[PDB]
């Protein structure tokens, strides 16, 4: 049943779909938003949990938010996925960084050691003292009260 | 014959006519195919077409990150900027696809079929490259002591890492090869780039300069690492004072642009990583614009200096070109050199050069000290104040 | 909650998606003219119940 219902939404769900960004997380009710009044006083507003969505083509697309991944985990920063053949939210994705940032993330030195790196004694203490043991020896550290 | 010579006249009127049949059969023009090897890759290519593997759109992956909805998705950013979530075609798998590495995805379906090459980026700096290039050995004086220094630091890792194993001493690195224009610092970099016989790519740096800041540096960091990774690259980088100058802002200007490229360079020859055994090789126009990281031992351990050639130099670089041309042989070439004046490398040659071509003008098998002569008393008045070296030699 | 996706979700189809929109200038207040923050300017309606 749930699948036949989606099936609308399940042919525009498929490839391809965009990306997107939340510039806004409205938390309201999780089905029919508001009536208002006039001739019919009835909805016009039957907003859920939605989110206003806004494109990285530069065009800012309204959708009502999926029950499964709501509003409220969404904010801004957070990737979204969205439909391209109708916008709709394809999923939730958690923020990320750049191809460029991947590069800079670890790839590790190897060891010179100590006795071998040859003479500057005095700064073998100054550079250790320093850097490596605040976050291995942190407990000394912590003991003796600095930052 | 008469027959014959009609047909000369007449088979380019013949082709013409011919040319949307010749255009469809052949290539070019109406309906592009070679016959040749497009029929043989034609039943692979039926898989492409059926698929949306056309399009397969330029993309790099920023991260891998797996979503559900359709569970294998990519998370890429374009090369234009901007990401789109994408899915996995059935034809690799997810392990395929790594995050920083470059992959393909459509545009009318966003889905990977295969990845795409990764930094393969610049095109421009490709233009420039000729891959063992050399106008002949002659030229260079042949063996000189410059020649020799040379070798030692550059040819002998890349042809046996086995021998500096051995002996237990720490590969070289960097060799700075400097002087005003003409000494030769790109003519014996050929030399013995095409001696070692390991694979050869010299790249302007003018071209690594490119767009605004920050494209050019991509550039630069992308085609290192690439030769970094290939096992026996020898690399000359040809002039640069295009990514070499010197490092300051006054705030009415600003070196910037070159700086962030220079500094690019300087950063991956050695790296924060111990090094390599591919060698670089630096041409800079100017010792005066350097600053010191690029100058540490490791990532130049010997200086070298092929500005304004030696004193025995001078003479090789006549007698060796000398030999090479049909030339009178009861001259004294080193005569020639030796009145030539502070002479840069470029400048000894000049005497040579048109030495030969008067004897050339003649059409003789020899040359005549006559051609000498003028040559010679013409190079020394002036050439030798009009040379590169007196202006440049008294700032550096 | 899959079920709620799809009844949300089908709001927005009959839309094929709506459009962020801001009132470029009020007119009248039944036909606004209104900006798109996708792109052009369209003279639209309101609903009799609004």
């Amino acid at each position: 049943k749930i699948k036949e219902n989606s099936e609308k939404i399940k042919v525009n769900k498929t490839l391809p779909y965009l990306v997107s960004n939340v510039i806004e997380l409205l938390d309201v009710d999780p089905n029919d938003q508001e009536e208002d009044g006039a001739n019919i006083d009835l909805d016009s507003q039957r907003k859920g949990k939605c989110a206003v969505i806004k494109t990285s083509t530069r065009q800012t697309y309204f959708l009502p938010v999926i029950g499964l991944v709501d509003a409220e985990k969404l904010k801004p920063g957070d990737l979204v996925g969205v439909n391209k053949d109708s916008y709709l939210i394809l999923e939730t994705l958690p923020t990320e960084y750049d191809s460029r940032v991947k590069a800079m993330e670890v790839d590790e030195r190897p060891t010179e050691q100590y006795s071998d790196i040859g003479g500057l004694d005095k700064q073998i203490q100054e550079l250790v003292e320093a850097i490596v043991l605040p976050m291995n020896h942190k407990e000394k550290f912590e003991n003796l009260g600095i930052q | 014959q008469s027959t014959y010579s009609r047909q000369i006249k007449q088979v380019e009127d013949d082709i013409q006519q011919l040319l949307k049949k010749i255009n469809e059969l052949t290539g070019i023009k109406e309906s592009d195919t070679g016959l040749a090897p497009p029929a043989l890759w034609d039943l692979a290519a039926d898989k492409q077409t059926l698929q949306s593997e056309q399009p397969l759109q330029v993309a790099r992956c920023t991260k891998i990150i797996n979503a559900d909805s359709e569970d294998p998705k990519y998370i890429i950013n374009v090369k234009q900027f901007a990401k789109f979530v994408v899915d996995l075609s059935d034809q690799v798998a997810p392990t395929d696809i790594e995050e920083g590495m470059r992959v393909g995805v459509d545009r009318n379906k966003y889905q990977i079929h295969i990845p795409l090459p990764p930094k393969i980026d610049p095109t421009v700096t490709m233009m420039q490259v000729e891959e063992k290039p050399d106008v002949t050995y002659s030229d260079v004086g042949g063996c000189k002591e410059q020649i020799e220094k040379l070798r030692e630091v550059v040819e002998t890792p890349l042809l046996h890492p086995e021998r500096f194993v051995n002996l237990g001493i720490e590969p070289p690195k960097g060799v700075l090869l400097f002087g005003p224009p003409g000494t030769g610092k790109t003519l014996c970099a050929r030399a013995v780039a095409n001696r070692t016989d390991a694979c050869f790519i010299p790249v302007i740096g003018s071209e690594l300069v490119q767009k605004y800041v920050g494209e050019g540096a991509r550039m630069v960091r992308e085609l290192f690492e690439m030769a970094r990774t290939k096992k026996a690259c020898l690399i000359f980088f040809d002039e640069i004072d295009a990514i070499g100058g010197a490092r300051f802002d006054d705030g009415a200007g600003g070196d910037n642009e070159v700086q962030r490229t220079m500094l690019e360079l300087i950063n991956q020859l050695d790296g924060f990583d111990p090094r390599g055994n591919i060698k670089v090789l630096m041409a800079t126009n100017r010792p005066d614009t350097l600053d010191p990281a690029l100058m540490r031992p490791g990532r130049l351990d010997r200086k070298i200096e092929f500005s304004l050639p030696d004193l025995e130099g001078r003479t090789h670089i006549f007698k060796i070109h000398a030999r090479s041309m049909s030339v009178e042989r009861d001259i004294r070439f080193e005569l020639l050199a030796r009145l030539c004046p502070n002479s840069t490398g470029a400048e000894i040659r000049s005497v040579c050069t048109e030495a030969g071509m008067f004897a050339i003008r003649a059409r003789r098998k020899i040359a005549t000290e006559k051609d000498f002569l003028e040559a010679v008393n013409k190079v020394i008045k002036s050439y030798a104040k009009f040379s590169a070296t007196p202006r440049y030699m008294t700032y550096n | 909650k899959q079920y709620e996706k799809s009844e949300n979700d089908l709001k927005a189809l009959q839309s094929v998606g709506q459009i962020v929109g801001e009132v470029l200038k009020q007119l009248t207040e039944e036909k606004f003219i209104v900006k798109a923050t996708n792109g052009p300017r369209y003279v639209v309606g309101c609903r009799r119940q609004l």
